[PDB]
RNA sequence: UAAGGUGAUAUGAACCGUUAUAACCGGCGAUUUCCGAAUGGGGAAACCCAGUGUGUUUCGACACACUAUCAUUAACUGAAUCCAUAGGUUAAUGAGGCGAACCGGGGGAACUGAAACAUCUAAGUACCCCGAGGAAAAGAAAUCAACCGAGAUUCCCCCAG
RNA sequence: AGGGUGACAGCCCCGUACACAAAAAUGCACAUGCUGUGAGCUCGAUGAGUAGGGCGGGACACGUGGUAUCCUGUCUGAAUA
RNA sequence: UUUUGUAUAAUGGGUCAGCGACUUAUAUUCUGUAGCAAGGUUAACCGAAUAGGGGAGCCGAAGGGAAACCGAGUCUUAACUGGGCGUUAAGUUGCAGGGUAUAGACCCGAAACCCGGUGAUCUAGCCAUGGGCAGGUUGAAGGUUGGGUAACACUAACUGGAGGACCGAACCGACUAAUGUUGAAAAAUUAGCGGAUGACUUGUGGCUGGGGGUGAAAGGCCAAUCAAACCGGGAGAUAGCU
RNA sequence: GUUUAUUAAAAACACAGCACUGUGCAAACACGAAAGUGGACGUAUACGGUGUGACGCCUGCCCGGUGCCGGAAGGUUAAUU
RNA sequence: UGAGCCUUGAUGGAAGUGUGGACGCCAGUCUGCAUGGCUUUAAUGUUUGAUGUUCUAACGUUGACCCGUAAUCCGGGUUGCGGACAGUGUCUGGUGGGUAGUUUGACUGGGGCGGUCU
RNA sequence: GCUUGACUGCGAGCGUGACGGCGCGAGCAGGUGCGAAAGCAGGUCAUAGUGAUCCGGUGGUUCUGAAUGGAAGGGCCAUC
């Protein structure tokens, strides 16, 4: 599924609206990507699906703690 | 991304400094291959002690 | 508790009981084929076939027990790669399915109304889905007030069509 | 109260008011035992990819309207008594 | 019943019996009636539970002006000789009724739109694996041997056995007619007719799903249903019509 | 040969043949939120789409309109800043 | 190669030998070459766009080999190829009967066509 | 010829419309023109020359201003 393993970012209904104001259904989802991260840390590389904001959390809080979550949460990984 | 530096590198080369790098240069390329490291604000201080 | 009983259509047969092991009522046990989440594999539900263990002064073949999957934890094992991982076996736990409404959540119509119809309405309704409890949710102010003050949430009547 | 009995029964029957009863298993309260759990004082700490903003929607009675406020798909991003 | 008008040859009714259509709730206003009266009445809730408590509140006793504000006046204007709205009549709460509002709002009736499901045991196409085609014709390529060429060409016999080839049963079709039309049959029967080694025909089993399938194409077929299947739901859709 | 099972078997559909056009393969294209699958265990003498319809003799003029193909200039033009 | 601040440009040992350029309406025997008691005419360090080359390290691989594993799925691994492209998310201009919801007046000597509508 | 009465505030009383509305009007107040003056003038000899509401623009306006002062926004007057 197209959800974020770092955020839980996940794909949200809304509406499209013309000039008209016409509400049509849609969907916003979210930037995915699937990333080889290196975590040192274990001297090995792992793929999580992954949003842009996924890496730059990653990026700030760093990666092995957001691996503390996940796995304290229970995602695969 | 400010980060440390580690080995020399790049026209910023310096085996500690606080640059200003690009993201994917930084944890695509530097930190995966060791010449830098995020500055953590905790990391600021072991490069900042000498 | 008891003088009468062996459910009903439902007579009959053969019985059982009367001062306490007749029946009947209640508490707790016992037994509880096969199918069905079905869980040993399969399958056109109630059937076919196994591996391993047990079992026979007639120790063959049959009968019985156990063997699904996932999760967590442990143990033992263990690639590419030596380390280490992935992988693999066992084990202990828990899950799974069903069920009236109420409840929270993910999705979410059109008829219809506008005397037509797009915005708007019907309506976050109907419906699909996931989840849980005896209730659910909400909740201990980054809330209101208006310079006076109040003091979590929830429900009822007002405020007011 | 009510039902029944060969027609309408306080006194025929079964009940009713009222007073009583549990060998066992259980709901609920307390009281403790066992397991798991933490209490207490001193000195500290005070929730950042967050608040806010841009774009797109959605929620608030409130249709973007002069539109506060709330939520966030997207790109951003503070102060810290 | 509907109509300008119906014995009407315009509608409806074969007959009887039973059932079958202006309701309910909450608001609001009017009439009646009752209580009290410049006052009337409580809501929830408490409750010794139709009592009693509770006056939060609602209506009225003041109007005028968009408003600030003023007030038996006020607004208009610089200002009214003025003018507009007001100042003189009592209100309010129950109970019964007439209207209206919101609701299915007097009852029955659509063709349809949306949602979730069930259907390829009919039929369309396709996939896989098995089966069928009496009898009789025609005589393609090729072959052989003579003739014939310099050798080929070519030619005659004989041989060979081609084809969405021929005639014709089974089998598959459905051109004509009559019969049948409350059938023997919700498409057949009888006499004739087409194909009949092929793009043939057939048994079993499989796959395709509803704005979707399939379609040698007719809008054909998708279970006697098809210009959007069936079942349940929204649902008492809506019906200025009968 | 096929067709409106059940009022139309035909001059309709199909057909071999013809032409245009797309497609360089992870093909175009189709089913599919996606994974994937068909196209094809094929590869331009292939595959899809469209029109025409054995064969014979042939298929003339018009690119202004609409469409398609090509066009690194310039004019106008979105979010953004 | 576009453009700011720092920078390589200018402003509120005298005199001898004296020669091209100056947006100089329309050409200075004047200055330097060895020697003599806080900018436009443009370019070095940057923070930043446009284009072109190169690289690998995100990302692709429906190439090859290895292991899980007797497995044309997936994953891991090595490697070749591709490479900041491709693809995807949000936003955005174009196209869009492929698909959907709808509109398409009334009068009227039937209706349509015509005409009419204040 | 001279001029701005094609004036501002009002309006007894009427006509005409289902209504929204439209029309006629002496007179009062302020200020103005022509006339010696009485006077006349609130557009044109009259009856066609037109568009409700909503939304919004503009100018004016101490009327309103979501704690308070302001401001936004609103109202009112004029106008598109
Ligand atoms: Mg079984
Ligand atoms: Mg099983
Ligand atoms: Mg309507
Ligand atoms: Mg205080
Ligand atoms: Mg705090
Ligand atoms: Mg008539
Ligand atoms: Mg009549
Ligand atoms: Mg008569
Ligand atoms: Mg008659
Ligand atoms: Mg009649
Ligand atoms: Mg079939
Ligand atoms: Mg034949
Ligand atoms: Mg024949
Ligand atoms: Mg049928
Ligand atoms: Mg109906
Ligand atoms: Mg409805
Ligand atoms: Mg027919
Ligand atoms: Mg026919
Ligand atoms: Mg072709
Ligand atoms: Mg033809
Ligand atoms: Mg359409
Ligand atoms: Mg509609
Ligand atoms: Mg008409
Ligand atoms: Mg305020």
């Amino acid at each position: 599924s197209r959800v974020c393993q770092v955020t839980g970012k996940r794909p949200v209904t809304g509406n499209n609206r013309s000039h008209a104001l016409n509400a049509t259904k849609r969907r916003f989802l979210p930037n995915l990507h699937s990333h080889r991260f290196w975590v040192e840390s274990e001297k090995r590389f792992v793929t999580l699906r992954v949003s842009a904001k996924g890496m730059r959390v990653i990026d700030k809080k760093g990666i092995d703690t957001v691996l503390a979550e996940l796995r304290a949460r229970g995602e695969k990984y | 991304m400010q980060v440390i530096l580690l080995d020399k590198v790049a026209n910023l080369g310096s085996l500690g400094d606080q640059v200003n790098v690009k993201a994917g240069y930084a944890r695509n390329f530097l930190v995966p291959q060791g010449k830098a490291v995020p500055a953590t604000k905790k990391n600021i201080e072991f490069f900042e002690a000498r």
